[PDB]
């Protein structure tokens, strides 16, 4: 019962180069003749390349040759697949699988297949957030929508107010853009003789943003 | 090199009904040609290699027939384990190449929408108890909401789905309203209206008490 | 183990399109396992069970319908184990060619097909396709390789093979290919009989 045992997902950025692995079992490894097939989200079914039975020498196609190199460890009964130089277009689930031949040096199929791996390029996509006043025992707050990714976090008076503040846990909108609120709990005299201003910052976005509370 | 064209790209289909797929080759491969199934999240998976020999624990309903540049692959009786993306694949040269895939998927259906007044002999009890129906409808994503007049109500409805049917990959759902008598004599036009995907428009049921 | 197997193919290394060839490694160092390596396009190793006769151990490789990919340079590998499968230095290459790709070239004698001994002749191969080389053949198993000029006026792709003071006689036979794909070639030219008076 040969069986195909694959590495774990990666997250890489753009031009680093990504190592996937395919260990074999229930069988000779040198029998074996494992290629490599490439989904991409959109595109369907690509085959890259695959290993030689015995020697280990790998024939390429020409589309990914240049950035592929496939190769095998006979001791660790493994395979390996290498991306020189990681794009967008490479964000795919990379398979390993097991060609079987028949009669005459054809191949027919491959009827053995791994459980694939995950390569995701970076996003490197973010949007920052708008702050807008919920304005004013009394309660105010900011509140912090349409922001991308998380996390977000939220101040006031640049940390010097701790007392009474609640920041909720954010909510994914319809949208797909995040959106929390922070309050405060106030005394009532206090309104319109205390300063409240809340300090949202978005490190992915890098986006500081200082809003001052008012009554209306 | 070898180009391999797959039609069609979707099927949308219900259980039982024969699904063709073909697969054209840009120049002759032979009878050398494979069909793959592959389910959401896991591998593909080998069903038919030499163009009509079909591996084993694979079901007879899959069919492959073809030799030269025209193939076909053909599901006489659809299964709901049978849905899936397939792919045919050359081997006769190098570039072994795969086709775009055929996406055969359930077909969407509509809601029959049904509305059940209370029973007299159930009124006898003092408990009113209005029943919306959702008969035979994919996906199992729908809003059923209860409007007693025009007024829309929240904690008076509880709703029960059906398991997924083999014969009809379709859920049912149950909208259940119950007030009291004297609730249910106060106001009267009692309306279902329901919000599904396969629904053009929101459906409303309604009838008015007499 | 530095003891070469042998590798023969029959009928012979010139395979028509999709026609089956046999590729057939031989020996009088006896092996138990044999393994065919091809070089080329598609590259793959083959096993087959040895079999035993007088003192000859010897495998029927079969390389079946032909097509581009089971045509390059083969070399035949030895074994007696299985599991560890230790190998034999190669075998003296082998290059099996698909022919009947491409139309046929045609081959003239000059000063003719027929002449005097000791009178030099010279084939011309030619063609109105773009054959970056062509291959020269007697008695089917030949291999005369030369360069083609390209575009004349005439358009023709030409190639002249001096035969030489003629000696023996013998049925020629044209064929071309492109440097891109070098065990790819063409129809075979109709055959030329040089006789020899
Ligand atoms: C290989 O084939 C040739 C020609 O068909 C035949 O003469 C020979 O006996 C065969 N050898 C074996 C070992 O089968
Ligand atoms: C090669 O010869 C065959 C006949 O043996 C013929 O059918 C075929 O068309 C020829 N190929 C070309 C490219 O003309």
């Amino acid at each position: 019962q040969v069986q195909l045992v694959q590495s774990g997902a990666e997250v890489k950025k753009p031009g680093s180069s990504v190592k996937v692995s395919c260990k074999a079992s229930g069988g000779t490894f040198s029998s074996f003749a494992i290629s490599w097939v490439r989904q991409a989200p959109g595109q369907g079914l690509e085959w890259m390349g695959g290993i030689i039975p015995i020697f280990g020498t790998a024939n390429y196609a020409q589309k990914f040759q240049g950035r592929v190199t496939i190769t095998a460890d006979e001791s660790t009964s493994t395979a390996y697949m290498e991306l020189s130089s990681l794009r967008s277009e490479d964000t795919a689930v990379y398979y390993c699988a097991r060609v079987s031949g028949t009669t005459g040096g054809y191949y027919y199929g491959m009827d053995v297949w791994g459980q694939g791996t995950l390569v995701t390029v970076s996003s490197a996509s973010t949007k920052g957030p708008s702050v807008f006043p919920l304005a004013p025992t009394a309660a105010l707050g900011c509140l912090v929508k349409d922001y991308f990714p998380e996390p977000v976090t939220v101040s006031w008076n640049s940390g010097a107010l701790t007392s009474g503040v609640h920041t909720f846990p954010a909510v994914l909108q319809s949208s797909g853009l995040y959106s929390l609120s922070s309050v405060v709990t106030v005394p009532s005299s206090s309104l319109g003789t205390q300063t409240y201003i809340c300090n949202v910052n978005h490190k992915p976005s890098n986006t500081k943003v200082d809003k001052k509370v008012e009554p209306k | 090199a070898i180009r391999m064209t797959q039609s069609p790209s979707s099927v949308s289909a219900s259980v039982g009904d024969r699904v063709t797929i073909t697969c054209r080759a840009s120049q002759g491969i032979g009878n050398w040609l494979a069909w793959y199934q592959q389910k959401p999240g896991r591998a593909p998976k080998l069903l038919i290699s030499t163009a009509s020999s079909l591996q084993s624990g694979v079901p007879s309903r899959f069919s492959g027939g073809g030799s030269g540049r025209g193939f076909t692959l053909t599901i006489s009786s659809l299964q709901l384990e049978d849905f899936a993306t397939y792919y045919c694949q050359q081997s006769y040269i190098t570039p072994w190449t795969f086709g775009q895939g055929t996406k055969v998927e359930i077909k969407v259906a509509a809601p029959s929408v049904f509305i059940f007044p209370p029973s007299d002999e159930q009124l006898k009890s003092g408990t009113a108890s209005v029943v919306c129906l959702l008969n035979n409808f994919y996906p199992r994503e729908a809003k059923v909401q209860w409007k007693v007049d025009n007024a829309l109500q929240s904690g008076n409805s509880q709703e029960s789905v059906t398991e997924q049917d083999s014969k009809d990959s379709t859920y049912s759902l149950s909208s259940t309203l119950t007030l009291s008598k004297a609730d249910y004599e106060k106001h009267k036009v009692y309306a279902c209206e329901v919000t599904h995907q396969g629904l053009s428009s929101p459906v409303t049921k309604s009838f008015n008490r007499g | 183990v530095h003891r070469k197997p042998s590798l023969l193919a029959h009928p012979g290394r010139l395979v028509k399109s999709e026609e089956t060839v046999i590729l057939q490694c031989w020996s009088d160092v006896r092996f138990e396992h044999f393994l065919l390596h091809r070089e080329g396009k598609f590259k793959d190793t083959l096993h087959l069970i040895g079999e035993h006769h007088d003192g000859v151990s010897k495998a029927n490789f079969s390389i079946g319908p032909m097509m581009q990919d089971l045509a390059g340079t083969y070399r035949c590998y030895g074994s007696v184990t299985h599991s560890p499968y230790q190998l034999s230095a190669p075998s003296d290459p082998l290059d099996i060619v698909i022919t009947g790709l491409y139309e046929k070239p045609s081959l003239s004698a000059q000063p003719g097909p027929t002449v005097l001994a000791g009178e030099s002749v010279t084939l011309s191969c030619s063609s109105r396709s773009s054959y970056d080389m062509y291959h020269l053949s007697r008695e089917g198993e030949a291999h005369e390789c030369r360069f083609s000029a390209g575009p004349k006026v005439n358009g023709t792709f030409q190639a002249d093979f001096p035969l030489g003071p003629a000696t023996h006689g013998g049925t020629y036979r044209c064929f071309g290919s492109f440097r891109d794909s070098p065990y790819e070639w063409s129809n075979s030219s109709d055959p030329l009989l040089v006789s020899v008076i």
